[PDB]
């Protein structure tokens, strides 16, 4: 019993997609196939559900003409097709099974598919230095506007491996941007030069940036 | 067409007892909305503990237990485990549709509490020549992992062009987050006062840079 569904897809705006969920396990008829959409920062949204046997379906009006639930009996697969995909559709999409009302639950969830509505074409990041304007000291590198994921930011050829934090990227302008801040002690800097190391293999880009005061 | 409410976040200690509510904007929760509590572990893990209000999916540590208190459905983790520090999504049934609440971020302190270290960076000079200014505000070592972020350009609170990652566990088990505020290099020279306000646990910490 494992509800397998592919982990990711890329899709251009205005297009549509069909997310498949092949139910590896004990039954289909005995269970219901619901669909849920998790977007970082706004929990879960029930899209709807479909019955294996008949095909009949009920949805969340908010997706009334966005999703289209179907099911193929010969392959124990459940599909969901979103049409006219827009920037909001970008989300993690799951297919969980329902046990009758009888114990009444969503015992086994599919791992989700990370749909990505984006017109962006491969694009290299732009490294910008983040420096203090005044004991310890926080320096940084802004890795702005890059696609696709994911970027590799390191400090001093690996030498600074602490006082370092590289946060998650944020999506906007259909490009990702993130940052790495490094707390190197107030003595080293400005004294010892501090340099951040960014690489975006998706473009095969590699850049250096020495954090200078200003 | 119905809004199901859940607590923002809850901090319990090990060996303790904690309880999450699940409110209905349509009325008190009935047995007809089989609130089905579902757990969320980081990196998209999802398991349902309680179904049908009362029933516990098979193989759910007996300590998790469903029930109705007052007018709301309720998940009561008895003897909360450190491995319970996770997001809890509740769901309600309404005749033909289902509705998931806001979920609860539950912290199970297994380290003392820590405050956020705030750092608000100015636009790189280089970026400015690109007719762009990105205010970078970093937030590290705060625990529990829940903060609210606010900016204020010229004492005025900003309502757009600002975004913040969701708290991500640090190597230590504490949390970190990064907030951004994007501006046209032109919009930058127009204002003077800038501040990143991070509230963690109800205590605010400001960091500002005058231009």
């Amino acid at each position: 019993v494992q509800l397998q569904q592919p982990g990711a897809e890329l899709v251009k705006p205005g297009a549509s997609v069909k997310l498949s969920c092949k139910a590896s396990g004990y039954t289909f008829t005995s269970y219901w196939m619901h669909w849920v959409k998790q977007r970082p920062g706004r929990g879960l949204e029930w899209i709807g559900r479909i019955d294996p046997n008949s095909g009949g379906t009920a949805y969340n009006e908010k997706f009334k003409s966005k999703a289209t639930l179907t099911v193929d009996k010969p392959s124990s697969t459940a599909y969901m097709q979103l049409s006219s995909l827009t920037s909001e559709d970008s989300a993690v999409y799951y297919c969980a099974r329902y046990d009758y009302y009888g114990g009444s639950y969503f015992d086994y969830w599919g791992q989700g598919t990370t749909l990505t509505v984006s017109s962006a074409k491969t694009t290299p990041p732009s490294v910008y230095p983040l420096a203090p304007g005044s004991s310890m000291v926080t320096l940084g590198c802004l890795v702005k506007g890059y696609f696709p994921e994911p970027v590799t930011v390191t400090w001093n050829s690996g030498s600074l491996s602490s006082g370092v934090h590289t946060f998650p990227a944020v999506l906007q302008s259909d490009l990702y941007t993130l940052s790495s801040s490094v707390t190197v002690p107030s003595s080293p800097w400005p004294s010892e030069t501090v340099t951040c190391n960014v690489a975006h293999p998706a473009s095969s880009t590699k850049v250096d940036k020495k954090i200078v005061p200003r | 067409q119905a809004v199901v409410t859940q607590e923002s976040a809850l901090t319990t200690s090990p060996g303790e007892t904690v309880t999450l509510t699940c409110r209905s904007s349509t009325g008190a929760v009935t047995t007809s909305n089989y609130a089905n509590w579902v757990q969320e572990k980081p990196d998209h893990l999802f398991t349902g503990l309680i179904g049908g209000t009362n029933n516990r999916a098979p193989g759910v540590p007996a300590r998790f237990s469903g029930s109705l208190i007052g007018d709301k459905a309720a998940l009561t983790i008895t003897g909360a485990q450190t491995e319970d520090e996770a997001i809890y999504f509740c769901a309600l049934w309404y005749s033909n549709h289902w509705v998931f609440g806001g979920g609860t971020g539950l912290t199970v302190l297994g380290q003392p509490k820590s405050s956020p270290s705030v750092t608000l960076f100015p636009p790189s000079s280089e970026e400015l020549e690109t007719n762009k200014a990105t205010l970078v505000c970093t937030i590290t070592d705060f625990y529990p992992g829940v903060v609210t972020v606010d900016w204020k350009v010229d004492g005025t609170p900003v309502t757009q062009g600002m975004e913040t990652t969701q708290p991500s566990k640090q190597s230590n088990n504490k949390y970190m987050a990064s907030s951004y505020l994007t501006l046209t290099a032109r919009a930058w020279e127009r204002h003077s006062s800038y501040s990143c306000q991070v509230t963690h646990e109800g205590h605010t910490v400001e960091k500002s840079l005058s231009r």
